[PDB]
């Protein structure tokens, strides 16, 4: 037989285990909610021409007075929240930051940190194993949405096990023509063009004609809990900003083109339940570094 | 001297539309442009200053007599001070306005022929200043308008990305436009920094520099109109009126 | 005019001197009865202090420590304490204010004693925190003495 | 204001954020809930600028 | 030896030179500041008993009091960014807004004319040319998500060169099964599923074994420098709108599919440092004309 | 018989003639002193521990006030002085900085643009040509201290002509091993190591003998009338930031080490007396450049 | 194939750690604003009749009054002063300062700035590798403008490798007769001079025809930050001044000719971002040293 895995789901790297307890979640929302009054201020004090809503904001921030002559860098709050983002990434990391600079700075605003107040909706398509059979050819592409490309050469009609895992909730199925698909050990219905599927159901088996080429698009919808502050906007930019500054370049890790990859694939390990509670901190902490660095870019 | 002061676009086409033609051709017969020549700079340096001389200098020069010689002779007049010798044109021709020259048909001159690549190359432009080619985009988009050729000036700008840039923005046709215009079309003025009795190496220096003297000289003598001082004074017909419009606009 | 000027080649006397002493003032602070930072920590806490004038419990550094006790101390701008809200568990141990002007005054009383500020060290408004003005009764010391040690 | 980091112009017109504030600060005492932080008092009061 | 290029990537037409000084920024900026609030006064307005908020809202917008029996169309300041739009996509386009008109509307209100205030990340992935042996094939689809199917017909292994170009600054490849990817003169790395590179770093080198045919997903990162207001998301909904109500329809301009190409497109041609600048200027004046057409739908 | 010459003396593109008048020469002189300002205020804001110096400097030299919120970059006098310093290096540079705009930040300080009130001294060996015979190689290596290698493979003895031009007011030429030297139609003198001459005097006539290469290294010195405010040392940085920045990025250029060679290359043209009064204009613009930027860098 | 690198650019060794904090960083700058203070004021006292100016400069920077029998040693802030520069040079130099000393003397005065407010160009030029084929023979010699000698006794024409390395930001070859350039995998333009490259564009290759040697000249510029109080005059002379006062006499450690070729050096090397930093503060240090030393010789 032959097997097809989603590439982006290929062996997570484990995440860092440091700064996950109360205090350190509350220095997360903490800087989320003042590198949100950074940017609100720029514009306020833009539209009043006046740069004291910027720098009373900015105070609390850095804990530092602007000057002319010196460079705004976020001060303390900035370098602790770097160096946070790349311990949580990888368990190589040395997270250097101590636990007497988060208190103090998690000491700023009276802000719960609570991770588990709404949730979220994510788009990425797990496909863990696609089993064909010989001399078919099956071929994966894309993460948002899955075009699995399968061609039959034998000579009669070839059967395909589909495997979603157990974690997302719905996949649509959409085909180039319509086509069977049926569960194990059921009967097979007329061909459609659009299938709804739990994945927990089990392995779903399509039927393969031998005439041309069919095309199947999958997306899916996973739901996982994040803090009330969470936006999907906000942190995707942060993902590629944190990127693009090397804050993910330790050896012997992952990348992800986006952060919905980036929580999926870990959702899918072994420990994938305790794995996404420090993914989803990331992902506020990502909001947070995402705003800081548009109100005070280097 | 008196066209280099007008500093706005009403000033200036209100003044091409007083004045004749003979204004912008010169009688002296001058020396030829496009010479190598050494002139004597004595206050900076010993030797001869080496120079080139150009259509673009005040002083006339001989010109060509057919219709690609005039229209050269306009444009110098305005972005220069001083125009060319091509004499004998007729008497027809003289005495109109250098506005009805550019922008109208019924003076009988033709000039639909006329290229604007060899008439900024001849008439240098890759020594022109900010306000010299303004002048010079005014004259052709006058003559395009003239004679229908509108796409023709609008390709020409687009070829040349500077010119199209400070190109100023009005239409030919309509007083609007011209009200509306605030470019900064003056070459001579008074001016806010310390103006010296002092020579210029260039010959295109020296020349502009002694129309800005003479304008400061022009400006304290009697025959300044001073607005502020004897405005009931000035004619009814030329006494300044928002509702006064060029001729035909 | 008076901030475009440029000064002559013969400047007056006059001028050098006030430039001088206005240098001063700014350059040694310490000889005016000012300074731009101060510490506020509990008596509890024992930092070693300028020993050589002989005070009791001398309110002088040699220089305001780093460290204390092996630990970093914190740093605190006047701009952000005055917008702090929870001051009483941040003055529980010690912080240095800095990024103003801080006036102070002494008395050097020859007889022994305990040495002590005139006025409580802080005052909170609605608007915000302060300092309040700063006047030490500076004491001399005789180790053997158990009533001052224990007061 | 008294502030040094302060430059703003306090409008001493229309209705006076002191008054807004009071009736903020009212509505916390009836409710139990902690009064007006010094932050939040500084931005409530330069709401009237020029 | 063939080539494959990205379809986008091509034939970038000049952009507009008028309107970029100093007081024309200001006028965009006023102009987005003054169409959201406009937005937001109509449902102020909805939600209460009275049409006061939306009536000054749309007098100092307008310049004139909204009127029963009229088409409600946005006044002076609706037909400047208008026209301003147009003259930003393209260079043949005309300028005919005067200078005095411009600065006349940019003071109603106060703002920075700042273009350079922070920076956006944008996605698309330039792929400026793959080479690729005589034997085999190579198909290159898609803007966002770049997919390069590899085709080798051969009897033996091939070499591919990949060039992103020297603008981006992440690009991640993922393949449909492991490959191989090296930089020039550098040994091959066992096959792996997902590659980060530095477009810098220069041409890229992929094994493509013989056999079934291997699919290369690419996405990419840019930073362009934008204003503080910039809103993605606002920016885009204008331009689809742009091109509907048809303010790019001109003579000899090529057509995108989003802002993100339109982007990254002029800022791969010579002179891209320069045609950004006009680029993020249009972004945010299709900002306000999103605001200002959906507070106020014409037809 | 080949003939070698120095690589920067060839082919001096033509520069530009726009703002060479009084009102252009007295802006750079107002830009040069008000940038000098800048950079002290940086030291008079150290002693008097605020950024009120500063502030001043940059209200004059921009007309607006600093913000924070906002990069500093000089406004409307950095964006001419940056223009204009564009037009200098070729005619095909556009024009862009208004008259009007000129005249009004040239009334900002009450300075003369005499740029013919001092001297500076130019380390630029120029080399026009060395013409030597057959089965001798000469190759002419650096510009500001020039070596050129001779090697005379042939069986007697060789005779090298010297050119330096007529612009460099005196040449010293040492030599790795004591040689002969004299001008046309005059006797050798005994070998000597180091020899003084004007290059005016004329072509110059190297012995050459045969065996071990002889190296000589050639200085020159030539005076040329700067303004009283030239600085070489803040010229020359302000060259290498300038070419940095593409300032000089434009076609049909030539490309030059350092202003040494720039100023001398077009003082050997055709007509180089034009051409000096310009790049000594760019001078004093690119001196004051240098502190501009300096000091607010962007 | 031979390879050929700069000898400035062999092996940079570890820069020390301690002394880099924020508090350190200050006293720096403390030192060199009161070092220039002292010989600003030793001029004055000179050009005077009375020694005013000098004691009081005197007094603050050595915490005691001068003296005519004793020696002006400098104090406690020259002995720092001196031993810190030492740390900063490599990482087996003692470092035996304590901490709170540093404090101190950073207290007496206070600097509007940091030592990231501008930025400085250096002009060494670095050449990472030159390949060549098995006949032609390259020679590089020079730091400040490279001179890469090139002669080819092969059958034909050959290919030269350049590499630049990624930091510099402009190159200028010059060639002692007309040459091709181009990138790899580019074609060839025609014989040129002069040719300006950006070091990130690429390796590139030079055409070596068969016959006499070709010599190319490198010029090169690089963007280093530093704060606004910099000078290279003064820190090549501090430099220098170090050497010779055997500062730099540490086991295993690398000597450079001059602190331009020292921070390029350091730049061009694995973790060169975070070499730099180090590399500005003890320039700035050796700042102090020159002027503190000029003042008072012992």
């Amino acid at each position: 037989a032959n097997r097809a895995t989603s590439a982006f789901l290929d062996n997570p790297h484990p995440v860092g285990v440091n700064y996950v307890d109360e205090g350190s979640r509350q220095f997360v929302a903490v800087a989320e909610l003042l590198a949100s009054k950074l940017i609100d201020s720029s514009r306020e004090s833009d539209e009043s021409n006046s740069d004291v809503p910027f720098v009373q904001a900015y105070s609390k921030f850095a804990d530092d007075n602007p000057r002319h002559l010196r460079v705004k860098t976020g001060g303390k709050m900035a370098n602790a929240l770097t160096n946070v983002i790349r311990s949580y990434y990888s368990i190589n990391a040395p997270a250097i930051v101590p636990q007497v600079e988060i208190d103090r700075l998690a000491s700023k605003a009276t802000v719960s940190g609570d991770m588990y107040n709404s949730y979220a909706i994510f788009n990425s398509v797990p496909i863990v194993e696609v089993l064909s059979p010989a001399r078919t050819t099956v071929s994966i592409v894309g993460s948002d949405r899955a075009d699995v490309t399968m061609l039959n050469t034998g000579a009669g009609a070839a059967n395909i096990t589909f495997n979603f895992g157990q974690i997302a909730e719905t996949v649509i199925l959409k085909g180039s023509v319509p086509f069977q698909l049926a569960r194990l050990n059921q009967p097979m219905p007329a061909a459609r063009f659009t299938y709804k599927l739990r994945p927990l159901d089990g392995p779903f088996i399509v039927v393969l004609p031998v005439g041309n080429p069919l095309v199947i698009s999958a997306t899916a919808a996973t739901r996982i809990q994040v803090p009330l502050a969470f936006n999907k906007a906000l942190v995707e930019s942060g993902f590629q900003t944190a990127m693009n500054d090397g804050l993910f370049d330790i050896q012997n890790v992952n990348y992800y083109s986006s952060f919905d990859e980036f929580i999926i694939s870990q959702y899918h390990a072994q420990d994938g339940i305790n794995r996404v509670s420090t993914c989803v901190i990331l992902g506020l902490a990502l909001q947070a570094y995402d705003q800081m660095r548009r109100a005070l870019p280097v | 001297m008196d066209v280099l002061s007008k500093g706005s676009l009403k000033e200036l086409l209100a003044h091409l539309e007083k004045t004749p033609l003979e204004e912008a051709i010169s009688y002296r017969i001058g020396t030829v442009p496009y010479q190598n020549v050494l002139i004597s700079r004595n206050e900076y340096y010993n030797q001869l200053y080496p120079d080139t001389t150009s259509l673009i200098d005040g002083v006339s020069r001989e010109g060509q007599r057919n219709v690609n010689g005039l229209i050269m002779s306009i444009i110098s007049y305005v972005v220069s001070g001083s125009g060319h010798y091509i004499p004998n044109i007729g008497f027809m021709l003289l005495r109109r306005s250098i506005l009805d020259i550019l922008t109208k048909h019924d003076t009988g001159l033709v000039t639909n022929n006329l290229n604007y690549g060899i008439i900024a190359r001849n008439l240098t432009v890759s020594k022109m200043n900010c306000e010299q080619r303004k002048r010079m985009l005014i004259c052709f988009k006058l003559l395009a308008y003239k004679d229908g050729n509108q796409n023709d000036y609008e390709i020409y700008l687009n070829q040349n990305i500077p010119l199209k840039q400070i190109a100023p923005n009005f239409i030919p046709g309509d007083m609007r436009t011209v009200i509306h215009n605030q470019d900064q079309l003056a070459i001579v003025g008074i001016p806010a920094y310390r103006l010296t009795q002092s020579t210029e190496l260039s010959i295109r220096d020296d020349n502009a520099k002694s129309y800005k003297l003479g304008y400061v000289d022009w400006y304290n003598s009697n025959s300044f109109l001073r607005e502020r001082s004897e405005f009931n004074l000035i004619r009814l017909k030329d006494r300044d009126t928002k509702y006064g419009k060029l001729n035909g606009w | 005019k008076l901030v475009g000027h440029n000064y002559p080649v013969y400047v007056e006397p006059v001028v050098n001197i006030m430039n001088f002493i206005s240098a001063r003032f700014v350059a040694d602070s310490s000889y005016f009865g000012y300074t731009n930072e101060i510490m506020i920590m509990p008596n509890h806490i024992n930092v070693p202090v300028d020993d050589r004038f002989g005070f009791r419990d001398s309110p002088f550094c040699t220089s305001l420590p780093r460290t204390i006790m092996g630990n970093d101390v914190r740093r605190i701008s006047y701009n952000v304490f005055s917008m702090m809200e929870d001051i009483d568990d941040v003055i529980s141990e010690g912080f240095i204010l800095y990024d103003a002007y801080f006036n102070f005054s002494y008395d050097i009383m020859t007889t022994d004693g305990v040495t002590r500020l005139k006025e409580d060290i802080l005052i909170v408004t609605d608007t915000g925190n302060d300092i309040k003005p700063i006047h030490f009764y500076i004491y001399f010391e005789n180790r053997n003495d158990k009533k001052l040690r224990y007061e | 204001d008294t502030s040094f980091i302060d430059t703003r112009k306090y409008c001493t017109d229309g209705l006076s954020p002191r008054e807004i504030q009071k009736a903020l600060n009212r509505q916390r005492a009836y409710y139990d809930r902690p009064e007006l932080t010094i932050s939040e008092n500084k931005t409530l009061l330069s709401q009237s600028i020029i």
